[PDB]
């Protein structure tokens, strides 16, 4: 489980282990979407879903 | 697979007597990709894996 509350925001990268479920509790669209990629860093391609 | 392979020689305009020189292959890779795969990195490269 992860969570933001006040001060506290978590945004840490987490393997995918060629595959993931995912579940959000959310009351005013706080979590836009989400970023696939393997290096993150110029090198490989990237995906945006927002 | 399934599918349908198909090919023809192209010498006419693919090819000439000083040259063309605008075709690349990657040979060198820590590891096979999987089916239809893609990895357009070009970065140094050193056995070491660092
Ligand atoms: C595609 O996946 C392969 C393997 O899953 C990735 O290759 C790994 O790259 C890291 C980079 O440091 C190496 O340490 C590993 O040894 C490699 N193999 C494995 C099994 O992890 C490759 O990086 C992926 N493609 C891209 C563009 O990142
Ligand atoms: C992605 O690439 C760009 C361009 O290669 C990097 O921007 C460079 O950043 C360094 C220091 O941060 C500067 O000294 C260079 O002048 C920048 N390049 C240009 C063309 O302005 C960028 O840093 C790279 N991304 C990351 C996360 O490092
Ligand atoms: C004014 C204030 O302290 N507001 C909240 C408090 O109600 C809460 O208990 C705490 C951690 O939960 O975070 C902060």
């Amino acid at each position: 489980g992860f969570h933001t509350i006040n001060h506290t925001f978590d945004n840490p990268v987490i393997p995918f282990k060629d595959g993931i479920y995912f579940a959000a509790t959310e009351k005013s669209n706080v979590v836009r979407g989400w970023v696939f990629g393997s290096t993150m860093n110029n090198k490989s391609q990237s995906v945006i879903i927002i | 697979f399934m599918g349908c392979v198909l090919a023809w020689n192209t010498r006419n305009i693919d090819a000439t007597s000083t040259g063309n020189y605008n075709y690349k292959y990657r040979y060198l890779r820590h590891g096979k990709l999987r089916p239809f795969e893609r990895d357009i990195s070009n970065v140094p490269f050193s056995p070491d894996g660092k």
